[PDB]
């Protein structure tokens, strides 16, 4: 709650001296589709709801 | 089935 | 602030408004010998990069251009394009985040 | 038989 500088500890459960890790920060991927709508275009590439 | 509206890119200014 | 950035046959510049910055790409028009001219590329999301762009890069090899701006330091706008037969294909924008 | 999707190109940008 107060962030990681406050408690900057990852307890990690067991004996794991000597392995090597990977730590890293999820990366939040976010994708808002367009609302699903018809579609059509004209003669040309113009597109229409 | 209804017809759809066509799809009128058409444009601007005098016509 | 951004000095302009060449990609290719395209050289990318930012235009700041009141409170959005509009990113533009000076090309030269096909037709004419000796006509060039700047298309906003961010004429769909003209409320997207805030004013402050102070950094304008991009690759040529994975075909992005990448803008920097302090109105909002944690976001990199990457601009995401396309060219075939002197046509954009793809325009992407889009941002990357890391806190 | 129904009817086919319209093959569009469609584009990019402000429409």
């Amino acid at each position: 709650t107060a962030g990681w500088n406050s408690d900057p500890w990852l307890r990690l459960s067991g004996n794991l001296e000597g392995r090597m890790v990977y730590i890293g920060f999820n990366i939040n991927f976010v994708y808002e589709f367009s609302k699903f709508l018809i579609k059509q275009t004209a003669d040309d590439g113009s597109t229409s709801t | 089935k209804k017809s759809l509206s066509v799809a009128r890119s058409s444009g601007g200014g005098i016509n | 602030r951004a000095r302009p950035f060449g990609i290719g046959r395209n050289v990318y510049f930012a235009s700041p408004r009141s409170s959005f910055t509009s990113i533009h790409r000076y090309y030269a028009v096909q037709d004419v010998s000796s006509v060039k001219n700047a298309e906003d590329i961010t004429s769909h999301v003209p409320n997207y990069i805030p004013n402050g762009v102070f950094s304008i890069c991009g690759s040529g090899t994975e075909n992005f251009c990448s803008v920097l701006s302090h109105g909002d330091p944690s976001k990199i706008f990457m601009y995401k394009f396309l060219y075939l037969n002197e046509e954009l294909r793809q325009q992407s924008w889009s941002h990357w985040d890391f806190g």
